[PDB]
């Protein structure tokens, strides 16, 4: 309820993202732990990247994700997207069974090929 | 669900209520009221470690849920007095069922170090007990 | 035919069984009670006589009855009638609806559904 964010975010396939998250600044919250999930459908909400040192296997190679505690902001970047990557997201703080989150949606778009008369 | 009364986090209960102008008989309607309690299976009863073990029996009085013990500000002529707002708060003495974000548990365990032994002191919740 | 007050029933010394026929055009009518299956005595129940019903429009006529039975025998579940009898009838019969007898549901549901909280 506190947490902040983008709320709709567009790309196209190839290119990067950079989505920000803010928090208010309290000695709890910047000392706890900061993730990103996929809110897919039958229950879970799995992580794909996380404060701790936890990357995914999907999210190798592409994806980091960095803590600012003076602004009270943390920033996730996800390079190399795909039509795969179009869902429904959230940011957080602490344990994803509490509701410390914010709503993301990302949609990505098929991009040009063979036609470029114009 | 509309307005929240109680939001007590040494409990963890919360309360809320709301006027439901119901469709039929639309000149009366109905007072709401939700309660949510989450029960902790593995909270000790006192928070030490050794104590006693995990608590099994749990009891709430909403009579010391809706009370209220700090002072108040009232205007009345041209005047600020300080009121209370309660009737009884002749007493921290509560026990407390869960912890709570924003607040340090700590403890002190003696440990040896070749000679002598230590007051060491150790955090029971991480996250809350940075000094900062 | 009408259950017996709930005042009565908390001394738990006698209750009272009260029978009511109301609205027939002519002014002649029996009443006889009957415990089980088998009659009373009439001289164990009290009984009135008939009146002109205020009514709009056309006239009717009503009767009353009573009885005061053991309460243990009603804490049991033995059952009770009555037997109104009458010349406009098809046969003269009767009506038994008392005995000694909140709403509770019970459900399980799985839940598992799109998002919500608690
Ligand atoms: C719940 O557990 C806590 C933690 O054990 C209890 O508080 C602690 O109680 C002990 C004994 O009363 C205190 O120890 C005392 O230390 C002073 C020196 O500071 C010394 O003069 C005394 O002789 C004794 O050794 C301790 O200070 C105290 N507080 C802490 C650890 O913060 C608490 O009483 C328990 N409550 C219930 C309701 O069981
Ligand atoms: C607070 O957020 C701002 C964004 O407006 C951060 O500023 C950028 O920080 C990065 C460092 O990771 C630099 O490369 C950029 O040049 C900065 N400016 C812009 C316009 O992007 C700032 O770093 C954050 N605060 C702190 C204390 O780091
Ligand atoms: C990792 O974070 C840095 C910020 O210093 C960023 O420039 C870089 O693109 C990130 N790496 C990725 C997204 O692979």
């Amino acid at each position: 309820s506190p947490i902040f964010g983008p709320e709709e975010v567009n790309s196209v396939e190839g290119n990067s993202v950079s989505i920000t998250c803010y928090y208010p600044p309290t000695s709890v919250n910047r000392h706890t732990r900061k993730y990103w999930c996929r809110q897919g459908a039958r229950g879970g909400c799995i992580t794909l990247i996380s404060s701790e040192g936890y990357v995914s296997s999907k999210y190798a190679g592409r994806a980091n994700l960095t803590n600012f505690p003076e602004n009270g902001t943390f920033v996730v970047n996800i390079a190399q997207l795909s039509q795969d990557d179009s869902g429904r997201y959230k940011c957080g703080l602490g344990i994803n069974s509490r509701g410390l989150s914010f709503d993301v949606s990302l949609e990505v778009s098929q991009g040009p090929g063979l036609l470029n008369d114009t | 669900e509309r307005i929240v009364l109680v939001d007590n986090k040494c409990k963890c209960a919360r309360i809320t209520s709301r006027i439901i102008r119901s469709s039929e008989d639309p000149n009366e309607d109905i007072v709401e009221r939700n309660i949510r309690i989450i029960v902790p299976l593995n909270n000790r009863e006192n928070i030490s470690d050794p104590t006693s073990p995990l608590r099994t029996r749990f009891v709430y009085h909403l009579s010391d849920l809706c009370k209220k013990c700090d002072p108040t500000e009232v205007e009345l002529d041209n005047q600020i007095v300080t009121a209370t707002q309660s009737n009884i708060c002749d007493e921290a003495t509560e026990t407390c069922y869960t912890y709570d974000r924003n607040k340090c548990y700590t403890a002190v365990v003696p440990l040896v170090y070749g000679g002598e032994t230590k007051m060491v002191e150790t955090a029971l919740t991480p996250d809350a007990c940075y000094p900062d | 035919l009408l259950p017996p007050p709930s005042e009565e029933l908390a001394l738990n010394e006698l209750v009272t069984l009260t029978c009511l026929a109301r609205g027939f055009s002519p002014k002649d009518v029996l009443v006889r009670w009957l415990q089980g299956s088998q009659e009373l005595p009439r001289e164990k129940y009290l009984t009135w006589a008939s009146r002109q019903e205020p009514s709009q429009g056309t006239t009717t006529y009503a009767v009353t009855s009573i009885l005061r039975v053991a309460a243990e025998d009603w804490k049991k579940g033995e059952t009770f009638s009555c037997m109104v009898g009458h010349e406009a009838l098809p046969l003269a019969f009767t009506q038994k609806t008392i005995d000694r007898l909140t709403h509770i549901n019970v459900s399980v549901v799985m839940a598992e559904a799109d998002g919500t909280c608690y």
